[PDB]
Order: structure tokens, then C-alpha cells, then sequence
């Protein structure tokens, strides 16, 4: 080899032979887009995003197919470079149809991810919803309950019946958070930096609560006695009641921000102060001077500001009202003012408006309530005089005026009608035609002719340095969502100029779908919307008491199961998006035709979106090169070009296996693995590694989960990143409603719910009843295989404090290999399938392990030969050298005899490393040889290294011991590269036969017959579901209990049943089918708070034994090391495991070759049967 | 029918290297290819299903419509 | 059990020992611990050791097996260790010992539980 010299980036590499250009920038951590790049595929070149600038050449070169010479700069940033890419985006994008996110969180001015909060509120995930509004809405039931709702304007859900009630669910989930203790986002560690925030309103408290997440020292002044801004002294309480909004300020207070009330700017405070002892400034004063009247005698006494008026009766003043009041407006204040009057006592109260009632800023709901409260309209008139007798007003005169012509809103302006006067009876006067920022307030800087703080737009930044400005006291009065989101925004700008760097917020591109109808939802169901609970107009006029009730549960969850969920489900782990926003993309320049070809499958796992595919072909590249299916291919030419399944046919009508590495490998969300829960959502998941537990190929796994729920599962890319169908898409009962997470005990002859406690005493007495009664040996213990070795170990203990050896499974198969080598294992390890020279893989080893029929696609790719014994047609015949169609053990007895007859086998060490030779050799003198035989027999011979693969839950035992005979005889064992490897048919069986398990379904079945088996303890199995005939078997128990994830059919029939968890609920260590060592980590904490080992430890305690953990797995080391087991790659490079420390040859007779049998786990065998219903294969 | 084709898969076995002469033959046999012919050519020469639809559908003078 | 659970009991001895009350249990005298160790450091000691040797038969071939003392085969049913039973069990006895060991066998699987009272 030699270390080649780069140059990437004007950074000096020293990088290895023989490597691409995207490997080294990978390994040096420079970033080269790619789309149709993977790491098991040979290069495509389609997407062309990889193009890197080398100097000496003259067009721009992949970094996926260019390999690195010596002496080589490349440029992957140089303008030529992000052109190409940029222009191969818009070209990518041209041919897009989706939707990055939702018009729901477009339409939202703080862009909360309203698709996320529902559709994790249709799933029961309350805490997550609440969490995911409070990453952009720190209120969620103050602005729930006050909030225009724009949001609903522009839900696509109008397009069928009618918008989700977004808002109404926001203040359901915040009601719940808020209900117990609240949710308190984490806090970064401390920086030392602090920041004045003027202003206690939505906009200064978004702020404090979106900069001390930053973890910075936040110092909030101000005026009022509480904080709360307009929603305390502006909104009422029968609109938003104040205890809410105390608990959601408490709520942010807990946080670290120190919120000094009674402090005002430039009366008790002034701005150099903050400016010298504060970093950053921010500014949230908003528009706290009403404005006058505009009319002579404005100043007379019975006229009164709006939000003054408001302030004074939030604070419980005396304010000065009469039995007439007219309010002089049209917006939020005037409504307001108008329904605290009628409230207040008020018995006429008439709202003046200047325009009709189209144009009126207010709600048409709070319009309407407030009619139905009492309140009278005048419309197009407007103040001109006020009419004052003795200082005191007594009326007020108006001028009616009519819609003459367009104004700068371009609608209508209003003119004056000359010779309109009305004259209107008052004895007050709110005038609420809006307000404005207070002048004192804002010394000192430069204002906006509207009166506002001039800013500068994306940066939020006064004329002062390091002083920022936003909400009301910017844009004037707007509603409250606009403040909280200018609040939020200003934060992360104080954030980077905290930093040092000051960056203007950058708005990103998102791809929407604007040419939808409804006539696209012709087809959906329609479902009435929630209803809306609002009290009675006559009772309400009268008291402060809110208005609207919060909705429930079941109201919540069928309303956020509406839900159209409009949004790209793969948002969050889309790369197209990523790139569209790294680089300047006009799509619109380049727009044009573009294909509609969407139709809904009925695939349960994968669904598969034409209007999304890049046709990058990773999905074609990875059925056909990795798994070897081939169930997807190209179809047409050109622009018109599409990948679809064989035939076009359906994916569960096709040869597909539903592993699932076209989901995984997609980029682009065209392609994706659909989620095991309720409602789909796109949410960011937290991954956590485990360990699949459904066969003994022991595949490591990411499982993506978002609360309790696990929402998504992906490979591992350890060696061909593979999963089967059931590690894959099998997680999905861990979510499952119908597990049981408490016990049931018989009473009055039915099963009841009980408490741990109750149940475990009852079964430990059942048990010491039979054992009393029956003596020993009458109890059974068939545990299911997917156990941890740790709880294997403490079944076998407490099988010995019961006095029993019945210790067994009815999925464990007559053991052979115990009898010939000394151990029940594998000899090898999956490491040594690629470098052996011929493998025979026995049985349906590609049909029962999709990710062994990869690892010998792959081993026969590197070199091996294959031949494949079996007795129908497998996958692996494609590439194999030599295929036998057998169904006797008569071909390896006719093997056996070609190879002595060749002298193939030498008989002088044979005979000194295996005794029971003569025996064999008398056994195989008599049958005939066939072609087969002799063929297998001359490959056998002239292979230098040989692994047997035998799939175990479908070969006979007598098959096994005969391939075993085999490779002993051409001394094929004990050495590396050669050797047999079992893949046992569950997750832990290897582990379940070294901690002691090692009882066939047969002997406990016939103990059971015989009568000396009275009672059974069946843990996580299924015998009644699985085998009919073992019905009348389980008749025979006197005392059945039953430890299973759900009420199975034979655990229905039990006296005791316990809850067992899910694997990624239990931490412990499984055995892999070669014998290695993994370990099972905590996914999800058990749902029950009790895992698997915590039962069994409690049972086991009421027996005495005190056991933890560490303790089995101490002990479970020490078990492996005294069988010469542990940690040992290959066995029997010493000697053997018999007591001769020699091979006892196995001698028998003929015998079927391969067998079929059922599945007694409980949740293989659910799954398999959900397969079969689906009609899908695995 | 299925037989008409069974000279053609007769003559091209034992390397799956010439599917588009066996679909050539069976297009000028059913003036079309029918997807029942093409399961049949599957089926029997042992190609997989994806790659005779892909290569089908390549050219512009194999038509799946019958006349 | 079906007199006291033990939940019960483990309740109140929990309670007991939150008042500071140190429980060295598996220490047994004479075995573990000798009189003088505690006599010399321990101002008082205080001895409820109880009543723990059931009474023998009394009658020629009470040492043999399937006989057992009343108050070991309870501690036996209760600590759940493997009991000798059968489809036929007397008890010699009137007491509280005699009464819940017929009826532990009765709950134990026994056929017939017959008490014999002089
Ligand atoms: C009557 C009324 C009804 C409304 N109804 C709705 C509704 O139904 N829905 C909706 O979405 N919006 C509504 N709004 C709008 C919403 O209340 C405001 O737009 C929002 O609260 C703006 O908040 P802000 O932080 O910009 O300023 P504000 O909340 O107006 O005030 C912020 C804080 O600044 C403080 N402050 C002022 N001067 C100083 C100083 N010199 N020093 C220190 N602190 C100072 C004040 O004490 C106040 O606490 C309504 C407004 C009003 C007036
Ligand atoms: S596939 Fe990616 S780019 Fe297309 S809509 Fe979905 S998230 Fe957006
Ligand atoms: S805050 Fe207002 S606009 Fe935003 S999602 Fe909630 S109801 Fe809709
Ligand atoms: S249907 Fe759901 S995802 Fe679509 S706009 Fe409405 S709330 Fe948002
Ligand atoms: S899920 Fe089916 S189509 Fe997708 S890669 Fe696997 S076998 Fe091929
Ligand atoms: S569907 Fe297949 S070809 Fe299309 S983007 Fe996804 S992986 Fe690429
Ligand atoms: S091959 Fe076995 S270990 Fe791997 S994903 Fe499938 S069931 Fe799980
Ligand atoms: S051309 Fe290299 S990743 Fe697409």
C-alpha cells in the first residue's frame, strides 16, 4: 500500500490507496452532498450532488466514483461547484410533489409543529404534545384559550368538513400539564451572561424563557405588580382566567428567571443602567397609551382609555361607569370594554364602530356572543363632539358617514355624509380606537413615525447597540402569538450576538403543495368536529366566569384523529430538504410538467410514493445487490420512468420479504416503513441501540421512540445494515393496547385483576402444593427461548428450590451435537463465512434468515462456493455451484461411503481424534452411492476450508449429526474457517441451553401423559395457539400459571397469570446462535414498572434466593467458562468436550432430513400468523 | 395461449443473457406481451420478474395492450 | 397466611424499626452470638426466644420418617421449602399448632386431614 497526498479544501490530507473522494472528506470531516451513494452498492453517478472540483481536470468529477490519487487538490465548495449542485436541486425539485411541512405550521406566525402536537395527542403522548408546543409556544392553554386561530384557516381538513380545533387541543394538553406539575424544558450549563428584559408580556417572557434555555442569567423588569403583559390587564377573566396564566409565568420562573415586578424604564430604572450591567437589552414595552379621542371635549370626565378602563377592573379599581356607556372602536379593547360594561352593571352599552361590520377587526364569534350578551351596534358612524354640561359628559355627538372609495388598505375607506348628525345619550365613554407605544417608555431611541421602535428587521436591533426590540412596542397592537413569536426570534438573535456572531434570522425553503382542491378528498370520511361548550348567554352576562370549557380526553383524541396528516412523514430525516435549504434554489424558474401518479396501496408495513422519488435507484440497488430478492425494478423511459414492483403487482403480491432496506435506504420519503402506532406523526425520535431477539442471527438495532411508544426501527450498518421482516416491523407489540400489566387470579372461577404482591404468593403456594402433594419432579417449567441468560439462570435455580428437573421448552429440538463434539454450539462465528472456501447451507436458511441469505450472497460475491441441501426450491440456489433436492438422511449415509471409498478420509488421525469409527464405517458398508452423494462427496474432498450453515428449526437432528460425521471425517472441525453453525430459530436459545434449559417439547409431553408432571409454569409461550393436540395435554395439569405478555389461548385456561415486558423493556445478555455475547438494552422503561428479571426475582425471593442482576451474570460467566465456552471464537482447538475428550462419531438409522414445525412463542407466533393473514412473506 | 412460446424458450436455454430476443419473439407471436407470457418467460428461463418488465417496457416497440 | 399475611406483619415491623430500632436478623445464640458478648456489651438483655422445640410423639417409632413436628412443618410451609405430604395426613394435637397444620394440609393438596385429640 502507499499513503496518497490530498488536498481537500485548502486542508492537507494523508489519506490511504484505493479510496473514493467521499470516503476521505468523510473520514476528515468535510461534507460532500449525495443522494444516490451507499456504501454496499457499486456507484451509480444519478443524482450528480457529489461533483467536486479537481484541479487539472476540467469538468467536475463525482466524489462517489473518483478515487484519490496523489498530489490531488480538490475544491468541494468552489462557485462552479455549488452551481452544478444547485442547479441539479432545482432540477430534482422540479419533479417534487410533497409537502415539507403542513399549511397548518405554516400559517402559524410562531410555526408551532401543529401536525406533531395532534397527531402525538391522537396517540396518547399529552406529555410530548405539551413538550413539542413548548419548543415554540411556551403558553399552550393562555394562547390556546385566546387565539384567533389562523392556523384553522389554512388547515387542509376545510377541504372535507371542517378545521381541526388545533387551539382547542393546545389548551387541552396545557390544562393537563398544567393539572400536575408542569414541563420544564432542559437548560444548558450556565455562560456567564446576562440579560434585561424589559416587559412581563408574551414577548419579553418568550425571551426569558427561549434565552434561559441557552443557559444565560435572565432578569425580567417589570412595571406592573405581575407579569403577564395584556393577557393579565388586557384580556378578561371570563376569556382567560389569571390563575392559568400565574401557573405558566411560575412555570417559566422555575426556570432561573428573576422577574423584578414594580420596576419601570426610566422611572425607577434607566437605560444606561441596563446597558452598563447587561450584555444584551431587549425591549418588550408594547403599546401601553390608549389614544384620545380625537374630538373636541375628549378630556372631559366620563371618558376613559379602553385598556386603562380594562386595567382598572382587572386590578379591582373602582372605575366610574353608569347605566349608559357607549365604546368608540372596533378592535379586541372595544369587544372587551364593551362585555366588561354589560358585566359590570351596565344596563345599555352600545359599540361605535366608523366602518360596517365586514371590515370590524374583532372576531365574528366575540361579535356575536357579545350580542347575544346585550351589547348594541352602530356601524359606519364616528365621533365628532363631545357633549359636556358641567364637566361631565352628557352625550356625544357623531357624524354618520358612508363607503365612498378605496384607501391604503385598498378595501373601502369611509367618508363623511354632510348634514348626518346623531346624537348619542352617554354617561361614559371608552374610547378604544386603538393604542399606542407610551413616548416615555422608549427615551432615548429612535422611533418609527407610527410611533413604534424603529428595528432593524431580521435582526431586532435598535439604534442603541447590544439593545433589542420586539412585539407590541415594534409592530403595534397585534395578537398575541405575533408577540411571542417576534419574542422567540429576538432570542435566538440575543443568542448569537451573545456568542459574537450576529445572524439575522434566515427563513428556510420549504416545498408546499398549492395546486390541491377538494375535490382530491372526495374520498376521505367525514367526521363531525368537536363540539364546543359555551355558557349560557343569560347566565354569563353577569359574572366574571369563563366562558368556553375545556374539551376531554376521548373529545380531544377523536378530534386529533381527523387529522389528514398533511406533512412529509421522513421531515426530520428527509437529506433533500437539507440540501434545498444549504443551497439558494429557485425552483419556480425551472417548473413545469410534473407527474401525479400516487395511489394507495394496502401494504401494512411500507408505502411507497412516485410523487416523492428522486430515482436515485438505492431502493432497486439494495433489493438487488444486498438482500437479493430483486422485487423492484425500473419501469418505462425517460421523464416517464418509475420504480415499481415486479409486474407492477403489489409488494405483498410480488417476492417481496417485507425487510424493509428499501424504507431505510430511501432519501427522499417516496419509500417509507410505516410507524407501529395509532396515528402516523413526524416526529424527532431518540434512537437507542438493542439487540432483535426473533432468531438466533442476533441483528443489532436502532429503535426510534418518542415517549412510551417506539415509532420507528432501523438497521444497524454493521455488516450489510440488514434487517428481517420481523426485527423490522415485529417491534410492534411493544405498543400493543391489548398487553396485560397485571396480573389475573381465579376467583370464583373467573380471572381477576390483583395486585404483584397477591398473585406471586398465590403461585409460590400452587407450586408448594404440587410439590407437597405430587412429590418431586412434578413440576414443569417451559420457558420460552427469548429470555435473557440471566433469567434462564434464575429459572434454572428456582427449578432447583422446587425440587424439579423438568426444565425444558416446547421449542427445543432433540439435541445431537451434545453427543458427538461434547457441546450443543457452534463451532464457528458468522465472521468466518466470508473467508471460508465452500459453505453448505442446509434447510431454508435464506427463507428463515433473510440476513444469512445476504451474509452467503455476500461470502459467495467474495469467493465462496456455495451448495445448498435442501428439500424444495431456496433463494441461495442462484449462486450455488451444486443444489440437492433430498428428503433422506440416506444421501449423507451414501456421502459418508463415496468419501471412504475415494480415501478421502485419513483413517489414521480420524482414529486417533474420533473413536466409533468402525462402527460408522460397517453402518455406511451396505448402502448404495448415488450421483449426488458422489458429487457432494468430491466437493467436500476438494475443499481446503468447509462451514456447514444449518438452519435448525428446520433440519432434522439425524441430518445434523450426519453433516457433523462429515466434516470429522475430512477434519473440517476444530480449526478456523472450518466448522458447522447452527441459526437457532429464537433470540436467546443458545443461551437458554448453556444456562440449562435443555428439555424437548416431547419429554415434557410425555412426563405429562405419564401423569408425573401435575403442574406446569409456562413462561411467554403459547402451547394451545400453537398445537391443537397439546390441548388435551395441558388437561392433565392440575395447576397452570402462565407469565406471557397477553392473554394468549393458554392463558386463558390458567389459575395464575403474571405480565411479562417486552425485550426493550429488560436489560440482560443474549447468545448469539455462534455463541456470542450481546447485550439487551433499555429501550423503554417497563410499562408495569416491573421487567421480566424484577418478577422472576420476586418469585424467586419467596423462595429464598436471593439473587440480583450482577449476581447471574457473575454466575452465568462462571457456567460459560467452565464449559470452555466463553469468549472462545472458535471450539475445540484444544480438544473436544466429551469426557474421552474425543468425536463419538454419530451412528444411527435413516430418517426424514428436515422437519416442520410450529412457533410456541407467544409474539414470533402472533407475528407470523399477522403475516400469514396479510399474506406476506419474511 | 402459452405453448406458442415454448419453441422460443427452447431454443434460448441455458443462459439467461437473451430475454430480449425471447421477448422480440413472443411480441411478434401475441403482437403484444401480455402479462400472463411474461410470468410464463419468468418463470421458465429463471429471470428474475422486475428485471423482464424493466427490460419490456425499456424500448418503445414492446406495447402491453393487446391490438 | 389466610389468618395473617405477612404484608401485614412486614408493615408494622417496618414501622418499628423507623423508630431507630436496629434487626440483626440470621443472628442466632449460642450459634452466632454468645451470652457474654452481649452481658459485656450491652447494658440489659432482654431473652424472648420463644417456644421453638415442638414435643416428640412420645410413642416407639416417632423418630420415623413422615413424622414431623407441628411447628417445623409450619415454618417449612411458610418459609415455601419442600414438604413431605401425602394423600393422607393425621395431626396429634388440640391446639392452635394441630388446627392450622390440618389446615394447611387441606390447602396443601392433602385428600383426607384427620386430628387425633386425646
Ligand atoms: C383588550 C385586549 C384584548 C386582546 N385580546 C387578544 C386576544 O383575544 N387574542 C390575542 O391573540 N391577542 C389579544 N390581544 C393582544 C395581546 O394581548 C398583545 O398583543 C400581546 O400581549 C403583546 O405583548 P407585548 O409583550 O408586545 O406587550 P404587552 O403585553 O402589551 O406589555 C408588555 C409588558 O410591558 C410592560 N411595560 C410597559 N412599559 C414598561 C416600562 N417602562 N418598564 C417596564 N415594563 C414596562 C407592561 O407592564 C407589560 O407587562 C389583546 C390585547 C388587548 C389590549
Ligand atoms: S420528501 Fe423531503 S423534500 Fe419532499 S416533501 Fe417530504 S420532506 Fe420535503
Ligand atoms: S398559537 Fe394560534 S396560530 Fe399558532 S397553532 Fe396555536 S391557535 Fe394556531
Ligand atoms: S389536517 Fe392536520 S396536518 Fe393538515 S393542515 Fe390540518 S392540522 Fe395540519
Ligand atoms: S422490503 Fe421488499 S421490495 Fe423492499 S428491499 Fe425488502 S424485499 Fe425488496
Ligand atoms: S423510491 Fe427508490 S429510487 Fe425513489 S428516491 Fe426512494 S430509494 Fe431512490
Ligand atoms: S434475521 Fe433474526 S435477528 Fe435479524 S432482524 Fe430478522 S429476526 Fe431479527
Ligand atoms: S452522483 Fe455521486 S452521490 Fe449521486
Amino acid at each position: 500500500m502507499r499513503l496518497v497526498r490530498v488536498n481537500i479544501d485548502n486542508k492537507e490530507i494523508f489519506a490511504e490507496e484505493g479510496k473514493t473522494i467521499l470516503e476521505v472528506a468523510h473520514e476528515n470531516n468535510i461534507e460532500i452532498p449525495h443522494l444516490c451513494y451507499d456504501k454496499r452498492l457499486k456507484p451509480y453517478g444519478a443524482c450528480g450532488l457529489c461533483v467536486v472540483e479537481i484541479e487539472g481536470s476540467p469538468k467536475l468529477a463525482r466524489a462517489c466514483s473518483t478515487y484519490v490519487t496523489d498530489k490531488m487538490v480538490i475544491k468541494t465548495d468552489s462557485p462552479r461547484v455549488r452551481n452544478a449542485r444547485k442547479m441539479a436541486l432545482e432540477l430534482l425539485l422540479s419533479e417534487h410533489r410533497g409537502d415539507c411541512r403542513p399549511p397548518c405550521v405554516l400559517a402559524c406566525p410562531a410555526h408551532t409543529d401543529c401536525q406533531g402536537y395532534v397527531g402525538l395527542i391522537a396517540n396518547g403522548q399529552f406529555r410530548e404534545a405539551v413538550a413539542l408546543i413548548k419548543e415554540q409556544l411556551p403558553f399552550p392553554a393562555s394562547i390556546g384559550r385566546v387565539c384567533p386561530h389562523p392556523c384553522e384557516e389554512a388547515c387542509r381538513r376545510n377541504m372535507v368538513d371542517q378545521p381541526i380545533a388545533i387551539a382547542e387541543l393546545k389548551r387541552f394538553v396545557g390544562d393537563i400539564d398544567l393539572l400536575d406539575d408542569g414541563y420544564i424544558p432542559p437548560i444548558k450549563p450556565k455562560t456567564g451572561k446576562k440579560v434585561a428584559i424589559v416587559g412581563g408580556g408574551p414577548a419579553g417572557l418568550t425571551c426569558a424563557f427561549f434565552l434561559a434555555k441557552e443557559g444565560h442569567d435572565i432578569v425580567v423588569y417589570e412595571a406592573m405588580p405581575k407579569a403577564g403583559g395584556m393577557l393579565r390587564y388586557g384580556i378578561p377573566e371570563y376569556r382567560l382566567p389569571k390563575g392559568i396564566l400565574d401557573k405558566e409565568i411560575e412555570l417559566i420562573e422555575k426556570m432561573g428567571v428573576q422577574i423584578k415586578t414594580n420596576m419601570r424604564l426610566g422611572v425607577d430604572i434607566s437605560l444606561e443602567y441596563l446597558r452598563k450591567n447587561y450584555d444584551a437589552v431587549f425591549l418588550a414595552v408594547g403599546a401601553w397609551k390608549s389614544s384620545t379621542l380625537g374630538c373636541p371635549g375628549d378630556s372631559a370626565e366620563g371618558v376613559i382609555g379602553g385598556i386603562e378602563f380594562l386595567r382598572k377592573v382587572s386590578m379591582n379599581q373602582p372605575v366610574n361607569l353608569g347605566q349608559r356607556v357607549l365604546v368608540v372602536g372596533g378592535g379586541n379593547t372595544a369587544m372587551d370594554a364593551a362585555r366588561t360594561a354589560i358585566r359590570l352593571g351596565a344596563k345599555e352599552v352600545t359599540v361605535l364602530y366608523r366602518r360596517t361590520r365586514e371590515e370590524m377587526p374583532a372576531e365574528d364569534i366575540e361579535v356575536n356572543e357579545a350580542e347575544e350578551e346585550g351589547v348594541k351596534f352602530q356601524f359606519l358612524v364616528a365621533p365628532i363632539e363631545v357633549i359636556t354640561d358641567g364637566g361631565r359628559v352628557r352625550a356625544l355627538k357623531c357624524q354618520r358617514m358612508r363607503l365612498g372609495d378605496m384607501d391604503e388598505s385598498g378595501r373601502r375607506r369611509p367618508v363623511p355624509i354632510e348634514g348626518a348628525e346623531v346624537i348619542f345619550e352617554a354617561d361614559t365613554i371608552i374610547s378604544a380606537i386603538g393604542q399606542k407605544v407610551r413616548v416615555e417608555d422608549v427615551e432615548g431611541l429612535e422611533l418609527t413615525r407610527h410611533g413604534t421602535i424603529k428595528v432593524d428587521e431580521g435582526t431586532y436591533q435598535t439604534s442603541l447597540e447590544g439593545v433589542f426590540a420586539g412585539g407590541d412596542a415594534v409592530t403595534g397592537p397585534k395578537i398575541a402569538i405575533e408577540a411571542i413569536a417576534q419574542g422567540k426570534n429576538a432570542a435566538r438573535v440575543i443568542d448569537s450576538y451573545l456568542r459574537g456572531k450576529l445572524e439575522p434570522i434566515k427563513e428556510p425553503y420549504y416545498v408546499k403543495q398549492e395546486d390541491l382542491t377538494p375535490e382530491d378528498f372526495k374520498d376521505r370520511e367525514r367526521k363531525p368536529r368537536v363540539p364546543l361548550k359555551v355558557a349560557n348567554a343569560e347566565e354569563r352576562k353577569n359574572n366574571f366566569r369563563e366562558i368556553t370549557s375545556t374539551m376531554t380526553e376521548k373529545e380531544a383524541i377523536a378530534e386529533a384523529s381527523r387529522c389528514l396528516e398533511c406533512g412529509c412523514m421522513d421531515y426530520f430525516e428527509c437529506q433533500l430538504y437539507k440540501y434545498v435549504n444549504q443551497y439558494d434554489v429557485d425552483p419556480q424558474r425551472l417548473s413545469g410538467y410534473k407527474h401525479k401518479r400516487y395511489e394507495p396501496q394496502k401494504h401494512p408495513f411500507i408505502e411507497r410514493n412516485p410523487d416523492k422519488c428522486i430515482l436515485c435507484g438505492l431502493c432497486i440497488r439494495v433489493c438487488e445487490e444486498v438482500v437479493g430478492v430483486c422485487a423492484l425494478g425500473f419501469v418505462n423511459r425517460g421523464f416517464e420512468t418509475i420504480v415499481k414492483p415486479e409486474f407492477g403487482l403489489p409488494l405483498e403480491e410480488t417476492s417481496c420479504i417485507s425487510c424493509g432496506q428499501c424504507a431505510d435506504i430511501c432519501p427522499t420519503g417516496a419509500c417509507i416503513g410505516k410507524q407501529p402506532v395509532a396515528k402516523q406523526v413526524p416526529v424527532n425520535t431518540v434512537a437507542t441501540k438493542t439487540v432483535c431477539t426473533f432468531c438466533g442471527m442476533g441483528c443489532e438495532m436502532l429503535v426510534e421512540t418518542k415517549g412510551n411508544l417506539i415509532f420507528d426501527v432501523s438497521p444497524v450498518q454493521s455488516n450489510e445494515g440488514m434487517l428481517c421482516a420481523f426485527g423490522r416491523f415485529g417491534i410492534k407489540y411493544v405498543n400493543d393496547k391489548d398487553r396485560i400489566l397485571a396480573p389475573l387470579i381465579k376467583v370464583n372461577g373467573e380471572l381477576s385483576k390483583t395486585t404483584f404482591d397477591q398473585a406471586l404468593i398465590e403461585t409460590a403456594k400452587k407450586l408448594q402444593a404440587i410439590r407437597a402433594s405430587y412429590g418431586k419432579d412434578s413440576i414443569a417449567i417451559i420457558a420460552s427461548q427469548r429470555l435473557t441468560n440471566e433469567e434462564a439462570l434464575l429459572l434454572t435455580k428456582l427449578a432447583q428450590k422446587l425440587d424439579t428437573t423438568v426444565i425444558g421448552s416446547f421449542d427445543l429440538r432433540e439435541s445431537v451435537l451434545d453427543r458427538i463434539f461434547g457441546l450443543n454450539a457452534s463451532t464457528n462465528s458468522f465472521d468466518e463465512i466470508y473467508s471460508t472456501d465452500l459453505i453448505v447451507a442446509v434447510g431454508k436458511v435464506a427463507e428463515n434468515h433473510a440476513v444469512m441469505g445476504a451474509k452467503l450472497k455476500k461470502a459467495v460475491e467474495l469467493g465462496a462456493k456455495l451448495v445448498t441441501i435442501n428439500n424444495g426450491e431456496t433463494r441461495a440456489d442462484e449462486r450455488a455451484i451444486a443444489t440437492y433436492k433430498i428428503d433422506n438422511t440416506a444421501f449423507f449415509k451414501a456421502t459418508i461411503k463415496a468419501l471412504f471409498e475415494m480415501k478421502a478420509v485419513d483413517e489414521d488421525y480420524v482414529s486417533k481424534i474420533a473413536v466409533n469409527l468402525d462402527e460408522l464405517k460397517d453402518d455406511v458398508k451396505n448402502v448404495e452411492v448415488t450421483d449426488e452423494a458422489s458429487e457432494f462427496a468430491k466437493i467436500i474432498a476438494g475443499a481446503k476450508t468447509a462451514m456447514v450453515i444449518v438452519d435448525e428449526e428446520s433440519v432434522s437432528d439425524t441430518t445434523i449429526g450426519q453433516l457433523a460425521n462429515i466434516l470429522t471425517l475430512t477434519q473440517k472441525i476444530g480449526r478456523p474457517r472450518c466448522g458447522i453453525i447452527k441459526v437457532t430459530g429464537l433470540g436467546n436459545t443458545q443461551g437458554a441451553w448453556d444456562m440449562g434449559i435443555r428439555m424437548s417439547k416431547e419429554g415434557i409431553v410425555k412426563l405429562i401423559n405419564e401423569g408425573k408432571v401435575k403442574a406446569a409454569f409456562i413462561v411467554s409461550e403459547d402451547p394451545q395457539a400453537a398445537d391443537k393436540n397439546l390441548g388435551e395435554v395441558l388437561d392433565k395439569l392440575e395447576c397452570l400459571i402462565v407469565a406471557d405478555v397477553f392473554l394468549t389461548e393458554t392463558g386463558k385456561r390458567a389459575d395464575v397469570v403474571l405480565p411479562l415486558v417486552s425485550h426493550v423493556e429488560s436489560t440482560g445478555t443474549v447468545t448469539r446462535a455462534d455463541g456470542k455475547i450481546q447485550n439487551l438494552n433499555l429501550v423503554l422503561k417497563p410499562k408495569n414498572g416491573l421487567s421480566n428479571l424484577d418478577l422472576l426475582l420476586k418469585l424467586a425471593e419467596l423462595f429464598g434466593l436471593q439473587y440480583n442482576l450482577e449476581k447471574l451474570n457473575r454466575e452465568m460467566v462462571e457456567l460459560l467458562q467452565n464449559e470452555n465456552k466463553y469468549n472462545q471464537q472458535i471450539l475445540y482447538t484444544e480438544g473436544f468436550a466429551t469426557p474421552d475428550k474425543t468425536v463419538h462419531l454419530f451412528v444411527s438409522k435413516d430418517a426424514p432430513a428436515f422437519v416442520e414445525k410450529a412457533v410456541f412463542d407467544t409474539v414470533k407466533n402472533r407475528f407470523e400468523k399477522y403475516l400469514q393473514d396479510k399474506h406476506l412473506k419474511y | 395461449d402459452l405453448s406458442l412460446l415454448d419453441p422460443v424458450l427452447d431454443e434460448y436455454k441455458g443462459e439467461k443473457s437473451n430475454i430480449i430476443a425471447i421477448l422480440q419473439k413472443t411480441q411478434e407471436i401475441y403482437r403484444f406481451l401480455p402479462l400472463d407470457a411474461l410470468n410464463y418467460i419468468s418463470e421458465k428461463t429463471g429471470v428474475k420478474k422486475a428485471k423482464i418488465y424493466g427490460i419490456a417496457t425499456f424500448y418503445a416497440q414492446f406495447r402491453l395492450k393487446p391490438v
